């Protein structure tokens, strides 16, 4: 669904747009691990 | 009712590129969010 994605860019631009609330408690571990994956790439770029 | 206004996407752009820390009003169009994304990148390219 377009929610999934648009969550995934606004937390890898950290742009705030959309509100995708990822209930499914496996999901959970996998949007924090993409949220770390995506500062770890912006501190490496810096 | 506030959908959008001219003064506040000129609010929402200046918090975005400044970190994105003050609180601002998300769009309320398909066509305005990728804009948005776009101008996030460029700040976050710019802040860096």
């Amino acid at each position: 669904l377009s929610s999934a994605m648009w969550f995934s860019w606004g937390v890898l631009l950290n742009s705030g747009i959309g509100e995708g609330a990822p209930r499914s408690f496996s999901a959970r571990i996998l949007g924090m691990v993409w949220a770390g994956f995506a500062m770890i790439i912006v501190a490496s770029y810096t | 009712g506030p959908s959008f206004t001219i003064g506040k996407a000129i609010w929402l752009l200046w918090g975005l590129v400044f970190n994105n820390s003050v609180p601002v009003q998300n769009p309320k169009g398909t066509t305005s969010k990728i804009m948005v994304s776009v101008w996030a990148f460029f700040a976050v390219i710019f802040l860096a």
